[PDB]
RNA sequence: GGCCCAUUCGGGUCUUGUAAUUGGAAUGAGUACAAUGUAAAUACCUUAACGAGGAACAAUUGGAGGGCAAGUCUGGUGCCAG
């Protein structure tokens, strides 16, 4: 049961320290692309329309 | 009925 | 014509009217009060959705224009002539569509 | 900590006060020298139809029961029934109801049992025709004292139902700087577990006395009789004289009590209601303490009102002390420009009041 | 004398009668274009009346009366201001002061219309740290997220909705209601990651001293014998003194078939017998629903940043999934709740 | 779909039956009811007539 | 006893929320359709 | 019909603005903006336009004359603390909102845009800065134009936003300076609801008020007395003292004392009153 | 100091509530409360609805 | 198996579907060395290198239909209807 723990914890400190990865070096936060086309809830929709 | 939602009370100690 | 010649009219949201209604998205939850500031007139206009019920709130701004169907529906209330297009100066839609957020 | 009072002096009016202010008071040495000290019957009645309309209030009465501490909480009112005991009427736990009723969450819908007139205390003709009016005036469109059955003392079995549909932000600003003309003369002439005639010989007593008078003069008879007549014998007579031209009021009302004549009852209030309009610029001294209380709780705003020198008494002043130590406004009294009175307008800045606990 | 007698002091009956013969002395009493014009100018006409008032008040009675007015450069002298505001004061962060009304000094729990931020990644957990902005203040509450249940009651949600508004209660000082605000998680520099800072979006609708917040609980039985409607049920109860008090109670399966708890059995303790419009199987399950009242927690943590030394790192009561990451504890799971995947067998019958 | 997003159309997944009862079979859900019922009623129609 | 309080107070909650629902419901059509009707005429004149 | 509608624009819901007819406080301008943007400079650069004195050094709030009967408070908002950025959002009458153009928008400045739209909006101006590190006019032409229409999503349609090339001698170009002085003079404020309801001010200056010897005899654990200087705005504050009041970052407190002192920056319009322009003698510095 | 010592309040407060948001949820708060999971004789006392 | 007509019952016709895998070519927006240009300079024209598989190098707007829960609400003549 103990190594099932470990196992677990670990995938999770693993995928946390995956999400750290992203953070830049630099000390700049530059706006993400949700908040830059400003898009917003849009339906589904086709990729023949964009020709 | 009267209880269910109330949270003051007059507390009288004569 | 309806706003005595305008086609769009600018309005004081006084009471949802239909807030209490039990049945969601009821035609009853989507009907707000409100008053006409040209002329202090109070109507009765709808609300796109209770989604969009949730935007307007008492002693906003908002425009109205005219609420036209094409046939008649179960659930109707006939009476209700306007919808509301903007609160605040922001669109619903906008607003419903997560695309701005309303000015106070 | 507590704004500190004495005796019991003013006590429904200090605990009102609070309760509007939201500021706890405490309220100490009550009868401390009498052989029965401290609150009276009616008036831990009175508490307990404080706690009752609002909620998250704390009042503790002191062992002895000579002081009492009030924590207010907010208006809730809703709808409760009110059981009057003996040594108070109905008017003396409605009138303080009526400061409160049009700040309240849910509306005030509260039954009253008990005698429904007394000496000293507000009858019920008396809050409908002289009171009601003037809250009205003040932005309280819709307000109700409907008269189930009345109850004559000493045995009492009254009943009367108020209701308060009207829910506000807070008063309006008041603006009267003119003496109201009276345009007509009304009232109401009520008797219970007795013969009509003594209603119909009150008129007659009054009509004599307004009668000199250049207005119309009409005085209901409004008699009981039956299952509502209540237990006990009792008559009384209400003149209230009207202003059309503003909706202002000026009345005068006592009840009979045994062995007197019908005649000299009507009389009596008949010559006090002209005392009262003497006495009066634009409201009544009986309803003065209830318009300046408004006036305080109004927006951040100069309203103005046009009072007399006569009603500038020992009353008057106790109330303006009172409303310092609890809101700390302060009414400012200026002379009118006129030479053919001596009245002077009392203007009040509101404290920005507001109706807090309706929801929105 | 006193205001409890409401009747004012009137001179003696036959003095008054006397006085009243002769009645000479009372006998004297006997357009804008637009709705908004209308208001604006009624607006005018009030704040001119106060200008005229004020300058008939003299300089020291008008102070004494509206106080200082805005445009007044004051000192103002405060007593009992901790040590550390001094001591740790920076001259780049502002000191901003502001006067507070009535309702904003009593404390209680206040009912709010709140929604998720659009650009906040994750949605909101109940009982979850939220550091709301009311006012002038700023505060650390565990706010509580309620539905209507089409206006019903105020049922408890575990979570923000994804895309609108919920119902929130949470305890801190008073404000009046429609008073608009903005939640946030973090504030210190060190946790402030990449990610958009502004969690929660929402109005104030009314304050209370109390809530009734509830939550559903559902008492789950299963059946062990059947005759066509009736059935007895197991599990649902420990002994029959529990049955007894829910008999009558309304039931149902998982099928949507209705029933009734009508009696407990005496044998064996906790089984009952039941009643369904129609004939149940084994494999069903048999549900009571109800409600258990749910409280909000009392917590209060203002945000005193100038206080402290750094003025960037204020932490306090942290989330749930940071405190599991700490204590290296597992996210807490049921295997029965998982989903899976429900193949059917195609239906025949004899 | 006329002022409906795609969030407020999104499918709820089915329960399962519990492992305790694995034995007894499948979770009966309503539309496995309805199969019950109106199969019941037509036979106990032709039997009646 | 508990539960013949709990079903008479649900059945009288659920008749008032009907009359107060009915009548919102007709006053808005009886009011705001006499102006429709009303508007709609003047169009027909003109 | 355009009559029609556009009498209807001149429609709003009927406020009561409760700003004084005689002598109005300075208005509050937040300068807001990422690390590194240029915050410092630009408050350099316009304080020495509007008064012809440059400070070497800028902490907390600075009071200039920058119209015959208009007054400017100018506040460096903290770049690294969102603390800040949330009570002078609540406070700030109108914000400098600067943009690193080369860099385009960060979260810091969508964040305050959000905080003060459900605080209540205030005027927002929008400052590029940064482009003279763009190497092409082309590039910098669509980086412009990209900004400013993002920028007019947050701000309402037709919002103006400026543009900065380059620093010389740690100071804008004059000319450019002169506009951004232009466009804050013919600017408009309307009331707020949460400002026109209650009193509020920016302080001025700090003063410890505490005794040297009570810190000794007891300890520089001991509360201290404080004495806090600035103007007044929103509602008028009532004059006697235990007026309950809160500090942001602080708590809540009572007023020990109050008193009203003459006004350190007075307008030159009040002193004249005891077509024509600013005197150069007239525009002060506090 | 003053701000001190309501500092190591807030401490004990917080800790407190760390350790609630770990504990285990009371069987109430469960949905699908069973009789083997919650304790016996409970409901005897609790005055559900 | 797809599609078409048809209120109705049904009728007509045939290379179709993938919500499967996979290959090498083409180039524009951009990133840009130059020269020409001009009082100088911008701009135009011409021109090295780099520049595509989610080609995430991520155009939208509007409309018509569905379907799902141990979910919620309402009216009833069980299991239904809205
Ligand atoms: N090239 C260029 N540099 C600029 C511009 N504006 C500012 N800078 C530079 O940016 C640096 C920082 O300027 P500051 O005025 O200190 O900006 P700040 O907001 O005060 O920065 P912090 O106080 O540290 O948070 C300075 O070295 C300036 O030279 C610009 O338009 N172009
Ligand atoms: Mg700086
Ligand atoms: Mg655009
Ligand atoms: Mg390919
Ligand atoms: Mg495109």
């Amino acid at each position: 049961k103990e190594a099932h723990k470990n196992a677990v914890i670990a995938a999770r400190e693993g995928k946390l320290a995956e999400l750290a990865e992203n953070v830049s070096g630099d000390g700049k936060r530059a706006i993400n692309y949700q908040i830059l086309k400003n898009k917003g809830l849009t339906p589904k929709r086709n990729k023949d329309n964009r020709n | 009925k009267m209880m269910k939602n109330k949270r003051g009370g007059v507390i009288d100690k004569r | 014509s309806p706003f005595g010649g305008s086609s769009h009219a600018k309005g004081i949201v006084l009471e949802k009217l239909g807030i209490e209604s039990k049945q969601p998205n009821s035609a009853i939850r989507k009907c707000v009060r409100v008053q006409l500031i040209k002329n202090g007139k109070k109507v009765t206009a709808f609300v796109p959705n209770d989604g969009c019920l949730n935007f307007v709130d008492e002693n906003d701004e908002v425009l109205l224009a005219g609420f036209g169907r094409k046939g008649k529906a179960k659930g109707d209330i006939p009476g209700v002539r306007f919808k509301v297009v903007k609160v605040s100066g922001v669109s619903l839609l906008a607003l419903w569509k997560e695309k701005k957020e309303k000015p106070r | 900590k507590y704004t500190t009072f004495q005796g019991s002096q003013n006590f429904r009016l200090r605990i009102v006060l609070a309760t509007l202010s939201g500021k706890p008071i405490k309220i100490e040495k009550i009868r401390s020298g009498d052989l029965n000290p401290g609150l009276k019957d009616y008036e831990v009645s009175f508490l307990r139809l404080i706690e009752s309309v609002t909620n998250g209030s704390v009042i503790e009465i002191s062992y002895t029961g000579t002081t009492v501490i009030y924590r207010p909480g907010i208006i809730v009112g809703g709808a409760s029934t009110h059981i009057c005991p003996s040594s108070k009427p109905v008017g003396y736990f409605v009138e303080p109801m009526l400061y409160l009723a049009p700040f309240s969450k849910k509306k005030f819908s509260i039954l009253f049992k008990g005698i429904t007139a007394s000496h000293n205390d507000a009858g019920i003709e008396a809050i409908k025709w002289g009171l009601m009016p003037v809250m009205e005036k003040f932005g309280v469109r819709e307000c109700a004292l409907h008269t189930l059955k009345r109850g004559s003392p000493p045995l009492g079995g009254g009943e009367v139902h108020l209701v308060v549909d009207s829910l506000i932000a807070q008063p309006i600003t008041m603006h009267e700087i003119d003496r109201p003309i009276i345009s007509s003369i009304t009232g109401v002439a009520y008797s219970t577990r007795v013969s009509p005639s003594l209603v119909n010989r009150m008129i007659d007593g009054a009509k004599k006395v307004l009668k000199n008078l250049q207005c119309e003069v009409n005085i209901t008879a409004d008699v009981w009789r039956g299952e509502n007549s209540g237990k006990s014998p009792g008559w009384g007579i209400t003149l209230v004289a009207q202003s059309k031209q503003k909706g202002w009021s000026y009345f005068a009302e006592d009840i009979g009590d045994a062995g007197s004549i019908p005649e000299e009852l009507g009389e009596k209030v008949a010559c006090q209601l002209l005392e009262e309009i003497s006495k009066s610029a634009a409201v009544g001294r009986n309803q003065l303490p209830l318009a300046i209380v408004y006036m305080v709780i109004g927006k951040e705003d100069i309203g103005r009102l046009r009072i007399n020198k006569e009603q500038i008494d020992e009353r008057f002043i106790i109330l303006l002390r009172d409303i310092k130590k609890i809101f700390n406004t302060e009414v400012f009294l200026k002379p009118v420009d006129e030479a053919d009175n001596e009245d002077m307008i009392a203007t009040i800045k509101g404290i920005g009041f507001t109706n807090t606990s309706k929801k929105i | 004398v006193d205001l409890e007698k409401f009747v004012p002091y009137f001179d003696t009956f036959e003095k008054l009668a006397k006085k009243w013969k002769s009645v000479d002395a009372i006998k004297e009493r006997f357009e804008y274009d637009t709705w908004y014009e209308l208001q604006k100018a009624k607006i005018s006409k009030q704040l001119e009346i106060n200008n005229i008032e004020y300058q008939e008040m003299t300089p020291e009675q008008r102070q004494r009366i509206e106080g200082f007015k805005a445009g007044s450069y004051v000192r103002i002298v405060f007593e009992k201001v901790p040590m550390e505001f001094v001591k740790n004061f920076n001259p780049k962060f502002p000191i901003v002061m502001g006067g507070l009304l009535p309702t904003e000094i009593k404390f209680g729990i206040v009912k709010a219309r709140l929604r998720r931020h659009r650009w906040h990644k994750k949605i909101l957990k109940t009982n979850d740290p939220l550091v709301l902005s009311l006012g002038w203040r700023r505060f650390q509450t565990l706010p509580i997220y309620t539905t209507t249940d089409s206006r019903t009651r105020t049922r408890m949600l575990k979570y923000t909705p994804e895309h609108t508004y919920c119902n929130a209660a949470f305890y801190g000082p008073l404000c009046s209601p429609n008073t608009p605000f903005c939640g946030v998680q973090i504030v210190a520099n060190s946790d402030t990651g990449n990610g958009f800072r502004i969690a929660a979006t929402g109005i104030v609708e009314e304050i209370d001293v109390n809530i009734e917040i509830v939550k559903k609980l559902k008492l789950v039985g299963f059946p062990y014998k059947i005759f066509k409607n009736t059935a007895f049920i197991k599990d649902m109860f420990s002994s029959a003194m529990e049955v007894a008090r829910f008999e009558g109670a309304q039931i149902k399966t998982v099928s949507g078939i209705r029933g009734e708890i009508k009696r407990a059995l005496s044998k064996p303790e906790g089984h009952y017998r039941a009643a369904f419009e129609d004939k149940i199987l084994m494999s069903d399950i048999v549900i009571l629903r109800s409600w258990y009242p749910v409280r909000v927690k009392k917590f209060y943590n203002p945000v005193t940043s100038l206080l402290l030394k750094e003025k960037t790192e204020w932490k306090g009561l942290r989330l749930t999934g940071q405190i599991r990451a700490a204590m290296n504890l597992e996210t807490p799971s049921n295997p029965d709740s998982a989903y899976h995947k429900i193949e059917r067998v195609e239906r025949h019958f004899n | 779909a006329k002022l409906v997003h795609d969030v407020q159309k999104k499918q709820h997944r089915e329960r399962s039956q519990l492992t305790s009862r694995s034995r007894y079979g499948f979770l009966e859900k309503h539309k496995d009811y309805v199969k019950r019922a109106q199969d019941f009623h037509r036979k106990q129609s032709t039997l009646k007539v | 006893f508990e539960a013949r309080q709990r079903i008479e107070e649900k059945n009288k909650e659920s008749s008032d929320y009907h009359a107060k629902m009915a009548h919102i419901v007709n006053t808005i059509n009886t009011e705001e359709g006499a102006e429709k009707n009303k508007y709609e005429r003047e169009r027909k004149l003109r | 019909q355009r009559s029609s509608d556009v009498n209807e624009r001149k429609l709003h819901v009927p406020m009561v603005d409760r700003t004084p007819e005689d002598d109005p406080p300075p208005f509050i301008v937040a300068v807001v903006g990422p690390p590194g943007t240029g915050k410092t400079t630009l408050i350099r650069s316009l304080v020495r336009r509007m008064t012809k004195s440059t400070l070497n050094d800028i902490q907390g709030p600075i009071t200039v004359v920058s119209g015959k009967h208009r007054r400017l408070t100018f506040l460096e908002c903290p770049a690294d603390d969102l603390n800040a950025m949330i009570d002078i959002a609540k406070i700030a009458d109108l914000v400098l909102l600067l943009i690193d153009g080369n860099f385009g928008f960060e979260m810091e400045t969508m964040e305050f845009l959000n905080i003060a739209q459900h605080h209540g909006m205030p005027r927002v101006l929008g400052v590029a800065t940064h482009l003279d590190l763009f190497k092409s006019q082309s590039t910098l032409r669509a980086s412009k134009k990209r900004l400013k229409h993002r920028f007019w999503t947050e701000v309402y349609q037709g919002a103006k936003l400026f543009y900065l090339s380059g620093v010389i001698n740690g100071r804008y170009p004059d000319r450019e300076i002169l506009n951004l002085s232009r466009f804050i003079s013919v600017m408009k404020f309307r009331p707020l609801k949460w400002r026109n309801e209650h009193p509020y001010m920016l302080a001025d200056r700090f003063t410890d008020l505490t005794h040297p010897e009570l810190i000794e005899t007891q300890g520089l654990q001991i509360d201290r007395k404080v004495a806090i200087y600035g103007y007044l705005h929103g509602t008028p504050l009532p004059s006697a003292p235990g007026t309950r009041v809160h500090i942001a970052g602080v708590g809540d407190f009572s007023v020990a004392q109050i008193e009203k002192l003459p006004d350190p920056c007075p307008t030159p319009f009040y002193q004249q009153k005891l077509r024509k322009r600013l005197d150069d003698k007239d525009k002060l510095i506090y | 100091s003053s701000f001190e010592k309501q500092q190591i309040e807030i401490r004990k407060q917080i800790e407190q509530l760390e350790n609630e948001a770990v504990a285990e949820k009371k069987w109430s708060l469960k949905g699908e409360v069973k009789a083997k999971d919650r304790p016996e004789d409970a409901l005897l006392t609790e005055e559900l609805e």
